[PDB]
């Protein structure tokens, strides 16, 4: 996996490479793993106009590699496709089931719920990276844990859960939110930011960290 | 001043993955010798899973051991494989 | 004493529904009043699915 | 939360595996009288002829102990009015159900899930060798006390270690393994003897997370699957 | 029962067994100062580098442990008019009884019942490897204290282990191979012979709850018996 | 041994082996226990009607292996023909002698006081299922612990437990009465739930908790 950067003022390719890995002598990996020419980082973005896949400026991104994929000859391929767009190969691709977050978010937990559809024309819709992720968390946790017709222990307990209104129930359900989270590779962690009980509502907001 | 040594074990198997193989590390013995005429080691594991029915004989360990700590940017920091043989 | 040498042995284990097999060839016995009475049983040639 | 006279005191309440599944849901109507936490470090010191040599491992395994008395007087309960020695009893019988049934190595099911209502705090729990220690002296005579000391496994926050679904893009069950297998399984006895000899002969001649996208480890599944519908040699190879 | 809103409480009480059949019991009239039970847990918790691994093996001895005094008033009896002393005598007796000829001669009873009506709580118990210890003192002149550590073979409830019934469906003794040993008592020298080489004729060729209802595993047994009446051979095989 | 369940609202036969044994995979090993035709489930009871001993729909049973005898041969063939009759060959078929029920409860602890009787015609009455254990229980309880003439230590001392009635003797007898009825291997505890008193009148109730 990977990190981005933005190329800063009059930056030396050297000191991204020193700044990252502590070595200098790295560059030449990081530069393969960029596609760059020769004029690796320049100053005037006119110059850009002659080679722009080839030639960098400032305020352009560059992505970094972890030590361990530094001298992949098959990585610095691969890093040389997916150029700003690499989180694509870590959220994924999957399809496209939301059709209107108008419509599920006002009926919740039951069957008969979610739909395939179409974005533009003749495609169907293919949603992807950061998109992926907000689904694959969101009809996770819609699915009650026992339901699904292979590997059970998907889903959540979340609907057992709407018990008596007091304080010791929110807590329970934020520890099944924070359970269902968390079960997922892609996310690193969760956390409860806050939480409101009204007479018959629960309100809670919680942080989650995807990687890249 | 007194050194810093935050010890980082990982092991490696060739034919169960073997990163689940080395978390469950609790320690381990390697006796190389030159006087004698075989090289032998031992691996202690725990008792978390049922390992009689999964580590097949004859296989492959390799064990890679971490000095010290890798931002620390230290000469230590290299991977460097301790031993390697045949269960 | 219902354990002797060159009796095959017959093992359940109840960790996980298993069944074990195997051949006796020493005993080991140990009495005293400090700590308890045990017997050690040799085995070889162990296999399971008994 | 506390009684910081911003808000009423919050008691604690204990999360148990039910045998059925689901859960058993416990909670005290007096809290602890002492209650305290130790967090061990795996952190050991060696003393070289020259000097100092400091090693850390990292985070032990805490211990949670606390003590407490049940109260006296009949309080009602959410389900029927108990008082403190049938409180008490119904908590013996938990952790004797709980002790009792785990005499496989351990439960496949839930840990003890606890949730701390004073400081805001929750972990995942089991017995610690202590155990539950009761006991009532002369002093006190209608007041029972209880002991408990338990071992932290994590935060409650995080999910099982195991259970957590990887990323398993691509395909972790390739069917050229199945079918190749499948033809192998197939082959005549004479078959498998000349391809055994085919590989022999080509180790002689060695010197003197699956995708079929952006990956090079399912190289050798979709060569191994040809050589058998094309007749490279008597039988596969490799 | 306690004190508390049911009427008056009932003592703890001790039973013994009677060498000549039927049962001897010993209530303490004056309840114990102190009473302590410890119900640990066999488990053991070990981390390794990034996991904390829990293992356990079922529930711990529960040791019962207590002491109290005896009083100095004399109280009515079953029989005879018993003070402290003449009570805390029959009790060290008792003991003596149950210990001294434990490991020598025979006792009748396998076991001890100790019955806690203040508590509710019933169990099966044998004398600690601590035990009896009695002590007088200054501040106690004509008192008599005891301190006795106990350890808890089981629940009550349940029913002793040699006592036990199991299904027992269907015949228990498989009367084919009981009387095939008796047919083959009165068999000659060389058809025992015979059978021994026929028996491994078959060895060296073979790779290339009785109830015949609803179940397969008499079948052998039947066939025995039925090949040494007909004589499949000398002696007959299997 | 066997666990009992029911077809639900459109259930698939998947979903059952699924989740009690937790694998999908099993159901196809488990049709043949229920000796089902290829429509295994069907919702409707007049597609019932087509082959009534060949299917399940909709409110009826099913048998449900332990996952040991999942695989075995002969619980397969023996729970296809037998269907019903598994809880009566799994408890257990003898004579009856309860033959005087309101007069045994009229003399128990004492001897002569049960006998065989006639149901059907020309047959000795015989019982089946829960109530061979009510019989057996009943007898044993009331016979005294070493009056059999073989496998002696059994019965109780309940013929040898009458006293002044204060409640040592109350719990002595209801400890009497569990050991009793915890002796025989087939019943999982027993616990008391009433103990009541009328001057010289014992009287009280025990649950006892019998293997599925």
């Amino acid at each position: 996996r990977f990190k981005k950067h933005v190329v800063q003022h009059e930056e030396t390719m050297q000191a991204i490479a020193q700044r990252y890995y502590g070595d200098v002598s790295y560059w030449i990996d990081l530069v393969e793993h960029n596609n760059l020419k020769y004029p690796y980082l320049v100053e005037t973005d006119e110059e850009k106009m002659k080679d722009p896949e080839r030639l960098a400026s400032t305020g352009d991104t560059l992505i970094i590699p972890i030590e361990s994929d530094l001298t992949d000859v098959s990585a610095k391929e691969i890093n040389s496709r997916d150029k700003d767009v690499l989180v694509e190969l870590a959220l994924g691709r999957d399809l496209n089931i939301t059709a209107d977050e108008k419509y599920f978010n006002e009926h919740g937990t039951s069957d008969n719920i979610l739909a395939f559809s179409t974005n533009g024309n003749g495609d169907l819709d293919t949603v992807k990276g950061i998109d992926n992720m907000k689904q694959q968390l969101q009809a996770r946790l819609l699915t009650p844990r026992g339901s699904l017709m292979l590997h059970p222990n998907y889903g959540s307990d979340l609907h057992n859960l709407f018990g008596l209104n007091i304080p010791e129930q929110a807590t329970l359900i934020e520890m099944e939110v924070l359970r269902t989270l968390t079960s997922d590779n892609r996310v690193k962690s969760a956390n409860l930011i806050d939480w409101k009980i009204q007479g018959n509502v629960y309100s809670g907001q919680f942080s989650v960290e995807i990687k890249s | 001043m007194r050194r810093i040594r935050r010890p980082k074990v990982r092991i490696e198997i060739v034919t169960y993955n073997g990163d689940e193989f080395g978390a469950k590390l609790l320690g381990f013995q390697t006796k190389n010798s030159m006087e004698d005429d075989s090289s032998v080691f031992q691996i202690n594991m725990a008792g978390d899973t049922y390992w009689d029915k999964l580590v097949m004989a004859n296989d492959i360990i390799r064990i890679f051991i971490t000095p010290n700590d890798d931002p620390n940017d230290k000469e230590g920091k290299q991977e460097r494989l301790i031993q390697v043989g045949m269960v | 004493p219902k354990y002797d040498l060159g009796k095959r042995l017959f093992i359940e284990d109840k960790q996980r529904g298993d069944t074990w097999e195997f051949y006796i060839e020493s005993v080991e016995h140990k009495f005293d009043y400090k700590q308890g009475y045990y017997t050690t049983v040799g085995v070889t040639r162990g296999l399971k699915d008994a | 939360p506390q009684s910081d006279g911003i808000s009423n005191l919050h008691r604690i309440a204990l999360r148990f595996p039910k045998e059925g599944g689901g859960y058993d849901m416990y909670r005290f109507k007096v809290n602890p009288e002492n209650y305290t936490i130790d967090s061990p470090q795996r952190t050991t010191a060696i003393k070289t002829k020259s000097d100092i040599v400091i090693e850390d491992y990292g985070k032990d395994i805490e211990v949670i102990n606390f003590t407490g008395t049940t109260g006296f007087r009949p309080v009602r309960e959410a389900d029927g009015l108990k008082t403190g020695k049938q409180k008490m009893e119904e908590l013996q019988s938990r952790v004797s159900e709980y002790a009792m049934q785990g005499g496989s190595g351990n439960v496949s099911g839930s840990y003890l899930q606890f949730f701390n209502f004073t400081d805001d705090s929750y972990y995942k729990v089991h017995l610690a060798p202590q155990g539950l220690k009761i006991t009532r002296s002369k002093d006190e005579p209608l007041l029972f006390r209880y002991e408990i000391t338990l071992v932290v496994i994590g935060s409650l926050t995080e999910a099982d270690r195991s259970a957590v679904t990887t990323e398993e893009f691509g395909n972790v069950k390739p069917n050229a393994s199945q079918r190749v297998d499948e033809g192998i399984k197939e082959l005549d006895k004479n078959a498998r003897k000349t391809r055994d000899r085919n590989n022999q002969e080509i180790s002689r001649r060695e010197n003197t997370i699956y995708n079929p996208r952006q990956s090079t480890n399912g190289l050798k599944g979709n060569i191994d699957n040809m050589a058998l519908i094309i007749g490279y040699g008597d039988g596969g190879v490799s």
